[PDB]
RNA sequence: AGCUUGACUGCGAGCGUGACGGCGCGAGCAGGUGCGAAAGCAGGUCAUAGUGAUCCGGUGGUUCUGAAUGGAAGGGCCAUC
RNA sequence: UUGAGCCUUGAUGGAAGUGUGGACGCCAGUCUGCAUGGCUUUAAUGUUUGAUGUUCUAACGUUGACCCGUAAUCCGGGUUGCGGACAGUGUCUGGUGGGUAGUUUGACUGGGGCGGUC
RNA sequence: GUUUAUUAAAAACACAGCACUGUGCAAACACGAAAGUGGACGUAUACGGUGUGACGCCUGCCCGGUGCCGGAAGGUUAAU
RNA sequence: UUUUGUAUAAUGGGUCAGCGACUUAUAUUCUGUAGCAAGGUUAACCGAAUAGGGGAGCCGAAGGGAAACCGAGUCUUAACUGGGCGUUAAGUUGCAGGGUAUAGACCCGAAACCCGGUGAUCUAGCCAUGGGCAGGUUGAAGGUUGGGUAACACUAACUGGAGGACCGAACCGACUAAUGUUGAAAAAUUAGCGGAUGACUUGUGGCUGGGGGUGAAAGGCCAAUCAAACCGGGAGAUAGCU
RNA sequence: AGGGUGACAGCCCCGUACACAAAAAUGCACAUGCUGUGAGCUCGAUGAGUAGGGCGGGACACGUGGUAUCCUGUCUGAAUA
RNA sequence: UAAGGUGAUAUGAACCGUUAUAACCGGCGAUUUCCGAAUGGGGAAACCCAGUGUGUUUCGACACACUAUCAUUAACUGAAUCCAUAGGUUAAUGAGGCGAACCGGGGGAACUGAAACAUCUAAGUACCCCGAGGAAAAGAAAUCAACCGAGAUUCCCCCAG
């Protein structure tokens, strides 16, 4: 009595594992009872093929946007830019919309403040490439340019 | 009728043999137990007279497959 | 008393005695041996009791056998329990 | 909990001073750690493997109660309570076993038996 | 009271009484491969087995043997 | 007939007639006989059917050795002066017969063992439902009233109607004697006898089945039988006996 | 061939050898119809609680023997031209 | 098929026939009480008693048919449980019982032989039980052989006591 999992279980489970188990376990609890099923080999592929057509199917159907930036390895337009102050320093702040504001018009329009530097964040020349969230992953490169009006 | 109803396992007739090799007629006759199993196919506990074996039997053809048998052999289940 | 292993191995003309199974005696032949200078004597004990058939099984030996073939198991044969 | 193996982090094979439990410590050591201050002799885990013990429920028992088939002291399904890997049963196995069964239990002999003998 | 209907009616069997012993109930026990059943629609003031045999006065010693009961050490010991 | 021996007062037979016991099959060997002869002969089957075919095969012409093997020799033993068994006599197939083997094996006969059935219309026990006990005695508890006690105790009449109680018919039994004993009767008749309101007696119907029942226990009863019923089967059990 | 008829019949009778026969119901053959039914080629697939094993038995002429082979009550359990 | 007939003991009677409906024989039909598998219920076989449909110039009642059980299928119903299963009724098909031997299977003795007896024998016999056919069973090699080869099963003669 080898039998494949279905939910986690106990000492043994893990949602599809190969384990081995005392035949009572099993014909009494385990299966009838939704958690268990006979090793039949032919489940032995039909809970082996997921472990194919997933775990190196939908893992690699995550690769299919690069670095998500992709041609736009040449940053993007400064249409505005993000703000300055102190009379030659920096003094304003990114309201919770306001990294946009020059990457504005590129890829697609949003407005959220995911934020990735928990700092007061560097007050100085202005343009910089750190990466902010872009994915679980990823990341991108712009910079910033200020606006002298 | 001890009889396990999966393998058709009915008992059978031997001899005893002693020390001294003396014939004495007995019975061997099958392990039984009848136990609910569950089938989920039908949401229900049938349950069958069985030998252990049958048991085993069951534990590895699968029990809509054994319950297929009967059904298809005439037995109640 | 000295020296010794003939309480030898293979045989055995020819007799005894038994319904039988069997038991007994036996010179002589071959090989090899002890004793004796030699002739010679020794195949246990002055003789006659001191015993258990067969089967099964054990041990040693021996290619005799060995179920397609080579081996082996088992079997035989000799010895012995 | 516990006998034994393997994996490991502490024992045999960023200095000096103001400070601490355990110890075969060659017979009087120094240690093994505890604070700080400009492949083989040793302890705990993760574990793998057997033993013992608690409990669990979910096989199994129920000659408690209830429901329905059903106007039914059977049976079946269902609920519930109690018990529970015990009990019981299959195979194997040691013991007991005139309860039952098949038999054996000699011959000679001044009849037979006893004695005696073979 | 019972008994050898048909050679034995008795001092034999039974008996009320006494004792021992088993049995917590799905009882022990008994019919039965089993299911089912008696015991009992009873529950230890009950049910079974065994002996003794109204009642009066009593019922001593022996546990070596045999039988039965109990025993968580060792020795020996089966399948595995 | 059986016996050392039977007129034997040891067995059997009243007599007649009819029946009544060494067979049959297959093997096997021997004698007789016939065929063929170092050979003889086919079986199943085919069939033109008592022919013919069929030579599968069997026996014989070679034995010795456990055997491999050798071979008119061979085995024994290292080898035999030798010794054992062989080489020097014809077989084989029918047919009749004499033995034997396997079968009931010359015939008749046990007491029994085993299987499957039929029997509680007799009888044992039990279950349900019905029935029966003339007549006569004895007079338990309890109750009432007197007497009595301080009150109970006690006590006397009466009342009451207990009992595996007494006597005795029916009914159930069965202790003694006589008769019977080719009976009136395969267990009785006659005169006596025990029980007779009980553990009584009886009708009808029911259940218990053979290693089983039932048994107030005798090994009693279970259909004129019981230390294991009857019927059919195994079955022609077996019979060193008559 | 046989039987009978007043005693023993080829020629007296019934038969016998031989040659014939069915309106109906059926048997068996064939030739056809009906319902079916599947045919041939190519490419595949190739019988697991099974074989095997422990234990207890039983079958094989074989009585556990040195014992192959087969069946299985019980406990286990492969390989995949 | 026919010139004679109405079976027998067994006559007699009353009849029927003779050229085709006397009788006789054969094929196919009709009828076929009751009991009996017995099947509507019951039951001490040949008897007792029903329910539901019918049916009458006299539509009381009394005659005729259907109503057992089980299995497969189908329709309609339909619990604890709401689905669904179980269960319930109806219908169509089928089965039942009997009977020689032979046959396959499930169980399976003893006497007796061994001059006793237990392994062994008798013997897988007798017998009980289930099932089936004109036959049954078996059957196209995980078989033999033996270095050549054979080619399912069944039966017979040998091999060989
Ligand atoms: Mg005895
Ligand atoms: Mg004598
Ligand atoms: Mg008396
Ligand atoms: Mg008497
Ligand atoms: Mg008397
Ligand atoms: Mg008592
Ligand atoms: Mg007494
Ligand atoms: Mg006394
Ligand atoms: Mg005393
Ligand atoms: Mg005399
Ligand atoms: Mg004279
Ligand atoms: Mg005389
Ligand atoms: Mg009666
Ligand atoms: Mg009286
Ligand atoms: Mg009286
Ligand atoms: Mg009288
Ligand atoms: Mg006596
Ligand atoms: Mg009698
Ligand atoms: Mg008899
Ligand atoms: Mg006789
Ligand atoms: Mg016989
Ligand atoms: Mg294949
Ligand atoms: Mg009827
Ligand atoms: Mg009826
Ligand atoms: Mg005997
Ligand atoms: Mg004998
Ligand atoms: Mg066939
Ligand atoms: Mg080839």
């Amino acid at each position: 009595m080898q039998v494949i999992l279905l939910d986690k279980v106990a000492n043994l489970g893990s949602l599809g594992d190969q384990v081995n188990v005392k035949a009572g376990y099993a014909r009494n609890f385990l299966v009838p009872q939704g958690k268990a099923v006979p090793a039949t080999k032919k489940n032995i592929e039909f809970f082996e093929a997921r472990r194919a057509e997933l775990e190196a199917k939908l893992a690699e159907v995550l690769a299919a946007a690069n670095a998500r930036a992709e041609k736009i390895n040449a940053l993007e337009t400064v249409t505005i830019a993000s703000k300055a102050g102190d009379e030659g320093k920096l003094f304003g702040s990114i309201g919770t919309r306001d990294i946009a504001d020059a990457v504005t018009a590129a890829g697609v329009e949003v407005a959220k403040s995911e934020v990735r530097l928990p700092n007061g964040v560097l007050r100085t020349t202005g343009e910089h490439e750190v990466s902010f969230q872009v994915h679980s992953e990823v990341f991108a490169k712009v910079i910033v340019n200020v606006v002298a009006e | 009728s001890r009889v396990c109803q999966v393998t058709g396992k009915r008992p059978v007739t031997g001899n005893n043999r002693s020390h001294a090799l003396n014939a004495t007629k007995r019975r061997f006759l099958p392990n039984l137990h009848s136990h609910r199993f569950w089938v989920e196919s039908e949401k229900r506990f049938v349950t069958l007279r069985v030998s252990a074996k049958g048991m085993r039997v069951i534990d590895k053809k699968g029990i809509d497959t054994v319950l297929a048998e009967l059904r298809a052999r005439g037995e109640k289940y």
